[PDB]
C-alpha cells in the first residue's frame, strides 16, 4: 500500500506590499469580501488551486496535489501578480502541510484500538466518526475509519507521511475485525 | 398607607384586636400578595389545561377550591368528632390494681429509656 | 465527503445487531 | 369489591425487605391510606374533566393532579408534544408602574 | 406522538448491560422518560439567564450539582473544540 | 461509619455559628444537647445549607453579563431560594 | 471476552440522533438554538439513561430476577431515583419548613 497525496498548503513572500482593490478589479476570477475576509482568493485552473492574497505581499496557495505542482502553481500566481505592475520577487515558497490518504483494505474495530493505546489515541464515536491517534515520533495526526480509510494529516515532507504510515500498518492489521 | 393597608387595619379592628404591632399590617399585606398570586398561579395552570385563551371566573373558582385543602386544611368538623367520641365514650373505665408503683404504660410508649451516648475519646 | 459517508456506518451496525426480535411482557 | 387484596400488599413488603412483618394494625391502616389516596385522586382528576367540558376521564388530568400535589411521574403512558412555553406575558400596567419603583430610587 | 427513539434507545440500553433484546414497554419508559427530561431541563434553561434562550452556560449552571452529568459535559465540549482545532 | 468518621473529621473544622447559639434553638426544640459534637455537626449542616444558597445567588448575579461589587439583591436570593423549599414572594408597588 | 468487547461498542457507538433533538429542543423554545447546546443536550440524556439502566439493574438484581428488564424494575428505577433528588420536576412547589 502507499499513500497518495491529496492536498498541498505551501505559502510564499512576494515582498511588496499589495493594495487590494486593483488586483479585484484587474485580475481574474479574484474574489475579495473584506466585511468577511481580508485576502483576495483567485483561483486558477489548468493545476485546480487556489490563492489567498494578502495585503502584506504574502501568499497562501491550497489545492496542489504534488511539491513541484504546488511550486509551479504559486509562479503562476506570482506572475499574474507581476504582470498587472507591482514589483513582485519570489523571495520565500515553503510547504505549511501536505495531507495524504489510503485504504488498508479491511474493516478495523476501534474499540480494542482504544483499549490498548489510551494515551496516543483520543475516539468520541458521537462528535466525529473517526478515532484520532497522535504519532509522537513523526509528528502526525491519524484519522482511522471503520470502514478502513486513514487519513494522515501535519506533514511537512513526504517521507513523513510515509513513515507513520509504515508505523501504523501493523497495529491495525493487528485489529483486524 | 396605601388603600390596602389603610383596609387591614379595618379588618383587625373589626375582630378582637385593638393593640397590635406596627409590623402586623406589613405582614398581613406579604400573606395577602402571596395568597392572590397563588392562586391566579393554579388558574393559570387549569386554564391552560382546559384550553382557553384567558383566565375565566370559572378557573379561579376551582383554582380556590382545589387548594383549601392542601394550603388551608381545616380541623376536623364537628360530626366526625362526635362519631369518634361516642364509640370511645361507650367502653367502660378499667379497675385500677391495688400496689403497683409508678403507673406508666408499657415501655414502647414511655420515654424511660438507658438513654446511651458516645466515648470521647 | 469522507465524514459523510462514514457516519452512517456507525448507526447502520447498530441495527444488525442489537434488537433481533421484539419481544413484549404482561 | 375491593382494590388491594393483603397478599398484594405482603409482596410489596417482601420486595423492600424479606425478613419484616407488619402487625394487623399497620396493613389496615395501609390499605386504608391507599384507599383515600385513591379516592383523593379520582375526585380532584373529575373536577379537572368536568372543567375540560368533557365527560370522560383521560390520563391527562390525573397527570395534573399527581405531578402539582403528589409528585409522582408516572413514565410508560406518553403524551402530546408540549407547546412552546410562554415566559412573561408581563403586562403593561406592570412595565409602567415597575419603571416608577426605579424613577424614584435612582432619580 | 410516535417514539422518536425506538432503535437508538435500544442500542443503549445495551450498552449499559441490558439485554440483546429488551422490552418494547421498557423501551417506552425508557423514551418518555428522556422527553421529560430534554422538556424540564430546556423550561428551567430558559427562566434561568437570559430569558427565552437556552445556552450551553445555562445548561452547564443546571446539571453543576450532579457530577457524572457534569463531567460528561465538559468532556464533549472540551474534545468538540479539539476536533475543530485539528480540522 | 460514615457519621462517626464525619466527626473524626470535624475534630478540626470549627463553624461559624458559635455553640451557644445552635445549642439553644436545640433547646427551643426539644432537648439539651450534652455531647458538645453534635452541636457541632449540626451547626456545620445549617453553614452549608446557607453557604449554597448564597453561592447559588452569586452565580446568578455573575451570570447577568457590574463585575466589581456584587450586592445580595433580591433579585438574586429569590430565584436561588426556589431551588430548595423557601418560596418567599415579596410585593411592589402597594396601590 | 467477547460479549464485553460487543457491549463496549454499543456503550460508545450509540447517541440520539441530532437531526431530531434539535427538531425536539426547537418546539420548546420557539426560535432557535446552537449546535454547542444540541451536543451537550444530547450528551446529557445518554448520561439520565445510563442513570436508569444501572439502577435498574440493580433493582432486578436485589429482587429474585434475570437480566430481561420488565417494567416493574424500570417504574422502581424512577421511584429509587426521584427520592434521591435526581428526577427534576418543575411543576411541583416543594417546601422544607413545616
Amino acid at each position: 500500500i502507499v499513500p497518495q497525496l491529496q492536498n498541498i498548503v505551501s505559502t510564499v513572500n512576494l515582498g511588496c506590499k499589495l493594495d487590494l482593490k486593483t488586483i479585484a478589479l484587474r485580475a481574474r476570477n479574484a474574489e475579495y469580501n473584506p466585511k468577511r475576509f481580508a485576502a483576495v482568493i483567485m483561483r486558477i485552473r489548468e493545476p485546480r488551486t487556489t490563492a489567498l492574497i494578502f495585503s502584506s505581499g504574502k501568499m497562501v496557495c491550497t489545492g496542489a496535489k504534488s511539491e513541484e505542482q504546488s511550486r509551479l502553481a504559486a509562479r503562476k500566481y506570482a506572475r499574474v501578480v507581476q504582470k498587472l505592475g507591482f514589483p513582485a520577487k519570489f523571495l520565500d515558497f515553503k510547504i505549511q502541510n501536505m495531507v495524504g490518504s489510503c485504504d488498508v483494505k479491511f474493516p478495523i474495530r476501534l474499540e480494542g484500538l482504544v483499549l490498548t493505546h489510551q494515551q496516543f489515541s483520543s475516539y468520541e464515536p458521537e462528535l466525529f466518526p473517526g478515532l484520532i491517534y497522535r504519532m509522537i515520533k513523526p509528528r502526525i495526526v491519524l484519522l482511522i475509519f471503520v470502514s478502513g480509510k486513514v487519513v494522515l494529516t501535519g506533514a511537512k515532507v513526504r517521507a513523513e507521511i510515509y513513515e507513520a504510515f509504515e508505523n501504523i500498518y501493523p497495529i491495525l492489521k493487528g485489529f483486524r475485525k | 398607607m396605601p388603600k390596602d393597608a389603610q383596609m387591614m387595619a379595618q379588618i383587625l379592628k373589626d375582630m378582637g384586636i385593638t393593640e397590635y404591632e406596627p409590623r402586623v399590617i406589613n405582614q398581613m399585606l406579604e400573606f395577602a400578595f402571596r395568597y392572590v398570586t397563588t392562586i391566579l398561579d393554579d388558574a393559570k395552570i387549569y386554564s391552560s389545561h382546559a384550553k382557553k385563551a384567558t383566565v375565566d371566573a370559572d378557573d379561579v373558582r376551582l383554582a380556590i377550591q382545589c387548594r383549601a385543602d392542601q394550603s388551608f386544611t381545616s380541623p376536623p368538623p364537628r360530626d366526625f368528632l362526635l362519631d369518634i367520641a361516642r364509640q370511645r365514650n361507650q367502653t367502660p373505665l378499667p379497675l385500677i390494681k391495688p400496689y403497683s408503683g409508678p403507673r406508666l404504660p408499657p415501655d414502647r410508649y414511655c420515654l424511660t429509656a438507658p438513654n446511651y451516648r458516645l466515648k470521647s475519646l | 465527503v469522507n465524514l459523510s459517508e462514514e457516519s452512517a456506518r456507525i448507526l447502520a451496525t447498530n441495527s444488525e445487531l442489537v434488537g433481533t426480535l421484539t419481544r413484549s411482557c404482561k | 369489591n375491593q382494590v388491594l387484596t393483603k397478599k398484594k400488599l405482603q409482596d410489596l413488603v417482601r420486595e423492600v425487605d424479606p425478613n419484616e412483618q407488619l402487625d394487623e394494625d399497620v396493613e389496615e391502616m395501609l390499605l386504608q391510606i391507599a384507599d383515600d389516596f385513591i379516592e383523593s385522586v379520582v375526585t380532584a382528576a373529575c373536577q379537572l374533566a368536568r372543567h375540560r367540558k368533557s365527560s370522560t376521564l383521560e390520563v391527562k388530568d390525573v397527570q395534573l393532579h399527581l405531578e402539582r400535589q403528589w409528585n409522582m411521574w408516572i413514565p410508560g403512558f406518553g403524551s402530546e408534544e408540549i407547546r412552546p412555553y410562554k415566559k412573561a406575558c408581563t403586562t403593561e400596567a406592570h412595565k409602567q408602574r415597575m419603571a416608577l419603583i426605579r424613577k424614584t430610587t435612582k432619580k | 406522538r410516535k417514539r422518536l427513539f425506538s432503535k437508538e434507545l435500544r442500542c443503549m440500553m445495551y450498552g449499559f448491560g441490558d439485554d440483546q433484546n429488551p422490552y418494547t414497554e421498557s423501551v417506552d419508559i425508557l423514551e418518555d422518560l428522556v422527553i421529560e427530561f430534554i422538556t424540564e431541563m430546556t423550561h428551567k434553561a430558559m427562566s434561568i439567564g437570559r430569558q427565552g434562550r437556552v445556552q450551553v452556560e445555562d445548561i452547564v449552571f443546571l446539571i453543576r450539582k450532579d457530577p457524572r452529568k457534569f463531567a460528561r459535559v465538559k468532556d464533549l465540549l472540551t474534545m468538540n473544540e479539539e476536533l475543530k482545532r485539528a480540522r | 461509619t460514615p457519621l462517626v468518621d464525619f466527626l473524626m473529621q470535624l475534630e478540626d473544622y470549627t463553624p461559624t455559628i458559635p455553640d451557644a447559639v445552635t445549642g439553644y434553638y436545640l433547646n427551643r426544640a426539644g432537648f439539651e444537647a450534652s455531647d458538645p459534637r453534635i452541636i457541632r455537626l449540626i451547626s456545620l449542616a445549617a453553614q452549608k445549607f446557607i453557604s449554597d444558597i448564597a453561592n447559588d445567588a452569586l452565580q446568578h448575579c455573575k451570570m447577568k453579563g457590574k463585575d466589581r461589587k456584587y450586592t445580595l439583591t433580591m433579585e438574586d436570593l429569590t430565584p436561588a431560594l426556589s431551588e430548595y423549599g423557601i418560596n418567599v414572594k415579596k410585593p411592589h408597588y402597594f396601590t | 471476552s467477547e460479549e464485553q468487547l460487543n457491549r463496549y461498542e454499543m456503550y460508545r457507538r450509540s447517541a440520539f440522533p441530532k437531526a431530531a433533538i434539535k427538531r425536539l429542543i426547537q418546539s420548546i423554545t420557539g426560535t432557535s438554538v446552537s449546535q454547542n447546546v444540541v451536543i451537550a443536550m444530547s450528551g446529557i440524556s445518554k448520561v439520565f439513561v445510563g442513570e436508569v439502566v444501572e439502577e435498574a439493574l440493580d433493582v432486578c438484581e436485589k429482587w429474585g430476577e434475570m437480566p430481561p428488564l420488565q417494567p416493574k424494575h424500570m417504574r422502581e428505577a424512577v421511584r429509587r431515583l426521584k427520592s434521591k433528588g435526581q428526577i427534576p420536576n418543575s411543576k411541583h412547589k416543594k417546601i422544607i419548613f413545616f
